């Protein structure tokens, strides 16, 4: 199949800047390539089709270019309606029809480092006999961030789940939430809980803890 | 006006055979080869199958080859997707999208999308969250929330005291444990001034299982 | 309405 190569993953760009995204093809597909707009919580709409060409009711600020193997969409001036997920997609050699990975195209802001919070398993939760401990980490920017589970000083590592919001409509932010889950039983054995957050908005890396039955 | 409406997704059982339908109106749906294209959670699309405007030539990804079939009732302006020996990996928003017309073939365009159908393939069963709180720990911010725990299908909503309280809050997408149950939680950060002072509940509602909740949430 | 090029023969 014709592999479609995105880069970069997430733009990351103000209203009123120019937005440049790329579509690269393993093989030649002539000018056999189109742009589709994914808005959260929609289906996904064509914008630009072979190549260059803008889809009915598009307005103009979208524009596209390229042939062969290598495609750009600009944006000459985003809108806040434009930050959405954008895929490109051949149908010069098919099937399968191919779709590239897609490119976020996100709100920047100033790095904001996190707040950071550490919530122990409820009596009521152990009491129905398994525990959940939950770490928050609030408003933040960037969106890489990592949380490392430490229970007695040893590293957790495959025990965990974590999920993040969108970006905060008022400050742009994002926020984590991950949910460490031992048996009763287990928790019971240990007594230190820790959760250490790294973001390269600390200088170093955050720990909060608490010590079972405190 | 043209319109594309899917139905039919829903939880099916691993193995198991579910039938999703695409209901077109505003256009000639004869005139137009018919697409499916699946969206994972969280993931990018992947395209399905495609079949003619008049039923005759139809193609498979690999993925689906073998196990999917894909197949139109003209006189009744519906696309069906057949979908036979599901698995894990087939949960997925499914879209239908027409091609573009063309002259002696498909085009490949996809325009427009449907707003996509939920198929969920699991062997959970029906079952409403417990809700547990995630109590506050200055003159500064705490955080406070509720654990919304082993509930099955998606989604649950979330709400604070009634709608009264949204500012501050977050409510995380769930994740799918290895139970087969999903787990959210929502949270809020306050004024550590107001915990004496102000009541927080959370309004959990699991509509699957019909199953409302209120949480109080106290230091 | 557009009319696009025909990318897959029909058989």
């Amino acid at each position: 199949e014709i592999v479609l190569t995105q880069s970069p993953a997430t733009l990351s760009l103000s209203p009123g800047e120019r937005a440049t995204l790329s579509c690269r093809a393993s093989q030649s597909v002539g000018s056999y390539l189109a742009w589709y707009q994914q808005k959260p919580g929609q289906a996904p709409r064509l914008l630009i089709y072979d190549a260059s060409d803008r889809a009915t009711g598009i307005p103009a600020r979208f524009s596209g270019s390229g042939s062969g193997t290598d495609f750009t969409l600009t944006i000459s001036s985003l809108e806040p309606e434009d930050f959405a997920v954008y895929y490109c997609q051949q149908r010069s050699n098919w099937p399968p029809l191919t779709f590239g990975g897609g490119t976020k195209v996100e709100i920047k802001r100033t790095v904001a480092a996190p707040s950071v919070f550490i919530f122990p398993p409820s009596d009521e939760q152990l009491k129905s006999g398994t525990a959940s401990v939950v770490c928050l980490l609030n408003n933040f920017y960037p969106r890489e961030a990592k949380v490392q589970w430490k229970v007695d000083n040893a590293l957790q590592s495959g025990n965990s789940q974590e999920s993040v919001t969108e970006q905060d409509s008022k400050d742009s932010t994002y926020s984590l939430s991950s949910t460490l889950t031992l048996s009763k039983a287990d928790y019971e054995k240990h007594k230190v809980y820790a959760c250490e957050v790294t973001h390269q908005g600390l200088s170093s890396p955050v720990t909060k803890s608490f010590n079972r039955g405190e | 006006q043209v319109q594309l409406v899917e139905s039919g997704g829903g939880v099916v059982q691993p193995g198991r055979s579910l039938r999703l339908s695409c209901a077109a109106s505003g256009f000639t749906f004869s005139s137009y080869n018919m697409h499916w294209v699946r969206q994972a959670p969280g993931k990018g699309l992947e395209w399905v199958a495609v079949i003619s405007n008049d039923g005759s030539n139809k193609y498979y990804a690999d993925s689906v080859k073998g196990r999917f079939t894909i197949s139109r009732d003209n006189s009744k302006n519906t696309l069906y997707l057949q979908m036979n020996s599901l698995r894990a990996e087939d949960t997925a928003v499914y879209y239908c999208a027409r091609d573009g017309r063309s002259v002696g073939g498909f085009s490949g365009i996809l325009d427009p999308w449907g707003q996509g159908t939920l198929v969920t393939v699991s062997s959970a069963s029906t079952k409403g969250p417990s809700v547990f709180p995630l109590a506050p720990s200055s003159g500064g911010t705490a955080a406070l929330g509720c654990l919304v725990k082993d509930y099955f299908p998606e989604p649950v909503t979330v709400s604070w005291n009634s709608g009264a309280l949204t500012s501050g809050v977050h409510t995380f997408p769930a994740v799918l444990q290895s139970s087969g149950l999903y787990s959210l939680s929502s949270v809020v950060t306050v004024p550590s001034s107001s915990l004496g002072t102000q009541t927080y509940i959370c309004n959990v509602n699991h509509k699957p299982s019909n199953t409302k909740v209120d949480k109080k949430v106290e230091p | 309405e557009t009319i696009y090029n025909t990318t897959l023969k029909y058989g």
